DNA sequence: ATCGAGAATCCCGGTGCCGAGGCCGCTCAATTGGTCGTAGACAGCTCTAGCACCGCTTAAACGCACGTACGCGCTGTCCCCCGCGTTTTAACCGCCAAGGGGATTACTCCCTAGTCTCCAGGCACGTGTCAGATATATACATCCGAT
DNA sequence: ATCGGATGTATATATCTGACACGTGCCTGGAGACTAGGGAGTAATCCCCTTGGCGGTTAAAACGCGGGGGACAGCGCGTACGTGCGTTTAAGCGGTGCTAGAGCTGTCTACGACCAATTGAGCGGCCTCGGCACCGGGATTCTCGAT
């Protein structure tokens, strides 16, 4: 039969992409499943925290907007993006106390 | 080393170095190479590696000059443009009348326009009587030019103010360089749209290249002596602009400046000729003429003394040829005719309005005069009778339609050819029929009455009701470049512009022309009461209606083509009346607007004093002017002067209902049409005509009977700045000959 | 004329406005277009360097895409 | 007549992914372009480290398990005990089929 | 000719606006 | 482009 | 009756909230534009440039002018002050190693 | 006649001095135990090589010294001439160090 | 004693005015372990994992230089 | 039959003094490109002898100036650290038993008449 | 005591020879050797990587010594780079012209 | 305001000793010399996408007044940290012991490049909606006087 | 310290319109079934280099004790910039035109891996002494407390 993958993510191109980039000589087996696997677990929370932060915008489709404080509000999300720019992002409502205009 | 020339056919048989910058510079000795900048000018490989080889003192002042000629110039930096553009000594040449000697200044020397204006041989024995040097003759062969590597850039040039957008080593100034009138604007700025009277300062015009064929390969000494030249007028244009004048102000290095200073006097004598310099009312007398005694020996007639008559008059004249008119009327002016009795204001009966003052010779002429023009602005309320100022939205909502129908016009007319040209009348009544019909939409009686008022002033515009101008062409001038700007009230009047014109020129007055022969050596004129003149060449600027009428006897007569572009235009008419009043009881519903719109009561009526205009631009004077247009132009033919009066203080009781107005304490009406040399008010295509017809009937004959006149000037028909134009192109094609 | 100066001071203040900034001094506005100026002229040297290599006359959006990561800025949202 | 290349990309993949998390709920193509280098960014990063730690071991071979280290030296602890997880999910979930 | 109005000018019906393109600019 | 020339130096 | 008028600071706050709010490009695109191909015209002439391009361009200017001023509003708050002074662009500038 | 020389000739001087020397500072018997306590939590019974405690040594106080720079310049700034931790905290958050 | 005070306060001394620091406050050294220890932590966090890949029980110096070296902190003097 | 024909070496093919062979294996050897040129490693061994000889010539100088005959890492330190264009290709590397520049703040140097 | 070591490499007698062509009378010592090794590996790495995505962006599969001119332009500042590059283009011609 | 203890710092001189430098064998990686498919310079088209231009509306930029509040210098007041003697105390150093683990060399063998064909997965390409911007009208949330 | 204009901002409702989720077709890259040399797991050993302990000295650390100067709160006074309104003004738009160059595809060719014998060249072992420490003594300079 043709079916064999019946996974996630292109095990074949990913794979393409792992022999033609002169990283190593040569590529094992498991290789591409292992990085599709990892690949898709952070694309998908990714995705989830834009999901439920798109939510909070009452909309349905998810723009930049969401995946920039989806990433912006978890740490480790941010950490690992802390030196990436996302284009039509904006910035997270940080405000520095000390701007709070006080009073009675 | 050697002693020869790099250039093939070069006649230097001694090169010497003009730039002595190396400490090596050979000098008049051998060298690896002479560089040659023109015949006479050279510099040695020393010299020429002394900038261009890193290693040598004065690459620096090379680099930098090469930075300077990249930001500000699109010409390559190479060592002969540096050479030519700051290091080729100046020259001068001497201002003693009886030497007249061309000088080198010495290296150092930075020439400018207090030194050329002043100097002398020796200015740091007999200094003048020291031999020329042999180079400066050599200067005037044509082929010395062909031989000069590089075209001459001017520095400082009075133009280049002007043209600061450009660059300037394409408009033949240096880019190793750096309060007009404001209607003032002869050179095109990039990217402009059209406008009347201007030159590219980068591309010769068509009679310039006709005029000077040797500059159609390398047109860039022409362009810079031009635009110092025209530069040069406008900064002061109420003295004839001279070589002397523009001499010191042609300032470039090496010999070239000889050739530049020789060709500025061809140049001059041309735009002068062609009337874009030394114009206007400038005035000249004997031993002042414009033009050598070359163009002297002529004579002319001119027949009429209106602004085209006028100006051809004081044109020929200034260039010093023998010139007579002949005027049928009492006085001069034509069509141009003010009233000076009105308490504290000027009125004209005739013209007094100038349609578009930038570039426009009558903003010249005002300049001259030190004369001020009033700006009209903008507002023009629609006034209903009777009181009612016109709702904004209804204003602005027939506006656009009025405006759409022309468009479908000009639509409709894209594939017609004259034998199927309708009135431009019935075409706007039908589109506007079908629209109605095609939509349902249904305006008021007002919104139509609205669209009447703008109809009525395309009447006025044409001088005739719309059913008898061209859909195809009445509009046909704006083909061409029109003037921009303001369009201004001319206060003093345009009696101050033609009385300066007509100033000591020879004007027969009472003198009609009846009888033109040009069937022997040379035309005879006579007079309706039998009194003859002769001259070489004469100028007809009689009005459309004249010609049509047939009142002067052609021999031979004109030509069939002629006959049927003269009758293919329609000599179009409006009246005007002018009112004072004890007061100016208009204030406070008018606001100080300059003009007020009438809306019309019917179509019938729509051309019977559709605008109002305050004659008084400093709100002091109590003076109104209104206009007969259209189907009212024929309904007030059989009504005396005082039946009209009484028709317009109808009129204005009703625009002015909830208030009083006075009597009116003095008044005129027009009757051009019924002036026997006249009965016009200016020119429009008739249906089945073509724009074509003003170049037809604009056409000399045998370059023996020339016309002027408003009703020859296609670009510009129907105003004073056309007819005057017209006479300066007439002046120019008679002088040539 | 001046591009640098293109840079409005209501520009200057918005983008202060965006970074949470209350009040802006006297001079800001100089060293401002003064420090974007040294910003795009490194980026745009080094893309220009990366569209000299490929012997193009146009610079494209994956050249400066490649040109801030390689300077620790990247970019998503243009390819690569 | 001639069409033109192409180029290929994840969106299929992202869009197949957003359908297992929030499957009735869409996605914009700016958000889909920045998905898309973002994956090949985190691809670069993860190939680029195993490219680093199979050329310190004397080894010219990247199999599974330096995908392993690698990964539990950029993704910063609870994503990287998950991220590590799935992955011997996804081995062992491989081959014992 | 439309030119000759000054109060209230009427716009419709104009040729299309022509721009000069020369090289020689800046 | 007779539409721009020189009313004047057009006059050929 | 003509105070109404607010505080300094009012608009300055409810501006951050809208300017932090909002996501669009606002450094405005044709001079821009010419400020990109005029730093460009120096290395090399005569060129051409795709509009996206010039689009990331702009991202770089906003996020690295926009994370500048970040970085400098923490220092001025740093000497308790509440209004950024040139000094603290350089000192942000410094830290960040940019000299 | 005791007499100190001040608040600051002992400081400038010996700024003078241990910006002048070379050697590392810390000492290799608590550096080294420091190490192995840490490196016990990841994994049990390590084994180091004397160079590389070195190395973490070496590394270790050059990038507290950078940080003593750095954090020398924000209280400086604030026109102090006392280290206080909110500007190591400063630093750290200008820097990017604060996660 | 000191379970990680190891860097005594004139250590911390030493270290600033090598870095050109005159005053010290009180609280600094307590902040200053603090710092060292997520340095220290981050750094053989990360080379303690590569001596796990080479299934080796010895820590060496090209271990933490390469982890320095990926972390954006290179250090000569070793390999 | 004959392999020797004037058998030379390289870098003197290009008249330099670092190993175009032990350059080129390693431009070879780490996955870089499938194919690597002709005369690749000639220009980076020509970029590497510049680098080397600028930091060598400024240690050496700084090593007269500090009256020692022998090139130690501290003049590798200040030797780096003074050129400007040096420090940014450097600005991220510690080198070891470097120490730091002698830099003082102003509001540090005493207020003395 | 007797058994084979361990063939191994270096830098440090080539960094002695251009010392011996800057300052020929002047010594250096062993851990300033060991600083310039590793300097010149990871100068060698930084150049070599960027010609490998400098490289990959242009759909080739060849460094050659254009794509070191271009990766050199990148990594060296300014002054630096252009008399990398005059040396470069001497060594490429130098060699070239035997 | 300007001048002496005196203490830290810099200037020669023998010593030593050991780490920098050099010399002698010597494995092996450079070298030289041919092939060879192929990556890539190179030519030419194409068409498309960047650049140029012109008119209209107008949001945005510009510029004048104004006021208050933010910066900043002076003043006092406290205390925390700097400086220096005194104890101690644990780091440094030399040497001695033991083996666990790194490096090496070999052994065996599974495994991942390499080939060729086979097909459907994704990807180019029409397409037509339902999600969102845009008015558009409408009732809260908090600001700012003025009380 | 409360109350009210007012006012910017949150809350339904239509509405066009178009950007995205989707259906049709295709073609080529994923894959599937083999082979083969080699990279690497795996064993065993060599020894060495890390760890451990123990005693002897002691530079450094700890700690107590002056004391003063540096942080910081108040506070007055200037100025500069935020706010808002009239003026302009060129940026956006939106269409129109022109062609320069990205990109495609094909042509032909000079060039890098494959082996494969040949060799000196850099490297390790192994000396050997001169430059840096390094006390050790001694005049200079700078600081700090006096006039
Ligand atoms: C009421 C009115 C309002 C106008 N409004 C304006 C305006 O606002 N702005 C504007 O620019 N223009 C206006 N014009 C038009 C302008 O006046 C004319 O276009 C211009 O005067 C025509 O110039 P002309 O030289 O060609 O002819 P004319 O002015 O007509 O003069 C022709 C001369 O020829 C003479 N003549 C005729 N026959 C003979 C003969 N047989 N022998 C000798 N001499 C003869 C006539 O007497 C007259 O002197 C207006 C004209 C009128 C009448
Ligand atoms: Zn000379
Ligand atoms: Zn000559
Ligand atoms: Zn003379």
């Amino acid at each position: 039969r043709s079916s064999r993958a019946g996974l996630q993510f292109p095990v074949g191109r990913v794979h393409r992409l792992l022999r033609k980039g002169n990283y190593a000589e040569r590529v094992g087996a498991g290789a591409p499943v292992y990085l599709a696997a990892v690949l898709e677990y952070l694309t998908a929370e990714i995705l989830e925290l834009a999901g439920n932060a798109a939510r909070d915008n009452k909309k349905t489709r998810i723009i930049p907007r969401h995946l920039q404080l989806a990433v912006r509000n978890d740490e480790e999300l941010n950490k690992l993006l802390g030196r990436v720019t996302i284009a039509q992002g904006g910035v997270l409502p940080n405000i520095q106390s000390v701007l709070l205009p006080k009073k009675t | 080393g050697s002693r020869k020339c790099e250039k093939a056919g070069c006649t230097a048989t001694c090169p010497v170095c003009f730039a002595s910058a190396s400490e090596r510079c050979a000098k008049n000795g051998y060298t690896s190479r002479w560089y040659h900048l023109s015949c006479g000018e050279h510099f040695c490989n020393e010299c020429f590696d002394h900038y261009y080889r890193s290693h040598k003192d004065g690459y620096d002042k090379y680099t930098t000059w090469k930075k300077i000629w990249t930001s500000n110039g699109k010409t390559e930096p190479s060592p002969k443009a540096f050479m030519a553009d700051q290091q080729l000594p100046y020259w001068v040449q001497c201002t003693k009348p009886e030497c007249r000697k061309w000088r080198q200044l010495t290296k150092e020397i930075q020439l400018t326009p207090q030194i050329a204006k002043t100097y002398r041989c020796g200015m740091k024995s007999d200094h003048c009587s020291l031999p020329e040097d042999l180079r400066v003759l050599e200067v005037s062969n044509h082929w010395w030019y062909s031989m000069l590597i590089l075209p001459p850039l001017l520095k400082d040039s009075v133009a280049a103010p002007l043209l600061s957008a450009y660059y300037p080593d394409c408009v033949g100034m240096s880019p190793s360089c750096t309060g007009m009138n404001r209607y003032f604007q002869p050179f095109y700025q990039p990217n402009e749209c059209g406008k009347a009277l201007c030159v590219r300062p980068d591309v010769m015009e068509l009679d310039e290249l006709y005029e000077f064929p040797e500059y159609s390969r390398d047109p860039t000494m022409y362009l810079a002596l031009r635009n110092l030249i025209l530069a040069l007028w406008y900064t002061n244009c109420k003295e004839a602009l001279t070589p002397q004048k523009c001499i010191p102000h042609i300032i470039v290095r090496g010999l070239v400046r000889i050739r530049c200073v020789q060709e500025v006097e061809r140049i001059l004598y041309f735009m002068t000729r062609k009337g874009l310099i030394n114009t206007g009312v400038l005035s000249v007398g004997a031993d002042q003429y414009l033009l050598p005694k070359d163009y002297h020996n002529k004579s002319v007639i001119i027949i009429g003394a209106g602004p085209a008559g006028l100006a051809a008059a004081r044109q020929l004249h200034n260039f010093g040829i023998k010139v007579t008119v002949l005027e049928a009327k009492d006085r001069i002016g034509g069509r141009v005719w003010d009233d000076k009795s009105f308490k504290g204001v000027t009125v004209g009966r005739g013209a007094q309005i100038v349609n578009g003052c930038i570039n426009n010779p009558v903003a010249l002429m005002c300049e001259q005069l030190g004369i001020s023009m009033h700006k009209f602005g903008e507002r023009c309320d629609l006034i209903q009778e009777g009181g009612r100022i016109t709702d904004p939205t209804i204003d602005k909502r027939m506006d656009f339609h009025f405006n759409a129908l022309l468009d479908v016009v000009s639509e409709w007319r894209k594939d017609k050819t004259q034998l199927q040209d309708v009135p431009l009348g019935e075409k706007i009544e039908e589109i506007y029929k079908a629209f109605i019909k095609e939509s349902g939409i249904q305006f008021s009686e007002l919104e139509g009455q609205v669209l009447q008022f703008h109809l009525s002033n395309l009447e006025y515009a044409c001088g005739s009701n719309l059913h008898q101008v061209s859909a195809r062409s009445w509009d046909h001038n704006e083909f061409f470049a029109q003037f921009a700007g303001d369009h201004t009230l001319l206060t003093p009047g345009y009696s101050v512009i033609i009385e300066k014109l007509a100033e000591g020129l020879d004007i027969q007055l009472k003198s009609p022309v009846q009888c033109i022969d040009y069937s022997g050596d040379e035309v005879q004129v006579t007079t309706t009461d039998g009194t003859g003149y002769s001259a070489q060449k004469v100028l007809v600027t009689v009005p459309l209606a004249l010609l049509q009428k047939g009142a002067i006897q052609f021999n031979p007569p004109l030509s069939e083509k002629k006959m049927k572009a003269i009758n293919s235009l329609g000599a179009g008419i409006i009246e005007k009346i002018a009112l004072q009043f004890p007061y100016r009881f208009w204030d406070s519903k008018v606001q100080g607007a300059d003009f007020f719109g009438h809306v019309p009561p019917s179509a019938s009526k729509r051309g019977l004093f559709a605008v109002f205009y305050d004659m008084d631009p400093q709100k002091k004077h109590s003076v109104l002017m209104s206009v007969i247009a259209g189907e009212a132009v024929a309904s007030v033919r059989t009504l005396d002067d005082k039946q009209v009066l009484q028709q317009c203080m109808a009129t204005l009781r009703e625009l002015f209902k909830e208030q009083e107005v006075p009597d009116p304490t003095k008044y005129f009406v027009t009757r051009w049409s019924t002036d026997p040399w006249i009965q016009m008010a200016y020119s429009f295509v008739k249906t089945g005509g073509s724009g074509e017809a003003y170049d037809i009937i604009a056409e000399d004959i045998q370059g023996t009977v020339f016309f002027a006149g408003e009703a020859t000037n296609r670009h510009f028909p129907q105003t004073v700045t056309g007819a005057y134009l017209s006479g300066v192109r007439e002046a120019s094609k008679i002088a040539a000959f | 004329r001046d591009n640098i100066q293109g840079i409005t001071k209501p520009a200057i203040r918005r983008l202060a406005r965006r970074g949470g900034v209350k009040r802006i001094s006297g001079l800001i506005y100089e060293e401002t277009r003064g420090v974007l100026k040294v910003f795009l002229e490194n980026v745009i040297r080094d893309a220009v360097t990366y569209t000299e290599h490929a012997k193009r006359k146009t610079v494209t959006a994956m050249d400066v895409v490649y040109a801030l990561k390689r300077q620790g800025r990247t970019l998503y949202g243009f390819g690569g | 007549k001639r069409r033109k290349t192409r180029k290929e990309s994840y969106a299929i993949y992202v869009y197949k992914v957003l359908k297992q998390v929030h499957p009735d709920t869409g996605i914009s193509s700016k958000a889909m372009s920045i998905m898309n280098s973002f994956v090949n960014d985190v691809f670069e990063r993860i190939a680029g480290e195993a490219s680093r730690l199979a050329h310190y071991n004397k080894r010219s071979t990247i199999t599974s398990r330096e995908i392993q280290t690698a990964v539990r030296l950029l993704l910063p602890g609870e994503l990287a005990k998950h991220a590590v997880s799935e992955g011997t999910k996804a081995v062992t979930k491989y081959t014992s089929a | 000719a439309r030119t000759m109005q000054t109060a209230r000018k009427s716009t419709g019906g104009k040729a299309p606006r022509k721009q000069l393109a020369t090289k020689a600019a800046r | 482009d007779p539409h721009f020339h020189h009313f004047l130096l057009s006059q050929t | 009756k003509k105070p109404h008028r607010y505080r300094p600071g009012t608009v300055a706050l409810r501006e951050i909230r809208r300017y932090q709010k909002s996501t669009e490009l606002l450094i405005r695109k044709l001079p821009f534009q010419r400020l990109v191909r005029e730093i460009a015209q120096d290395f090399k002439t005569d060129l051409r440039f795709q509009s996206s391009a010039v689009m990331a361009l702009q991202e770089a200017s906003e996020a690295y002018l926009v994370a500048l001023f970040e970085d400098t509003n923490l220092c001025a708050i740093h000497a308790k002050r509440v209004t950024i002074m040139p000094k603290d662009i350089q000192l942000a500038r410094r830290i960040r190693g940019e000299r």
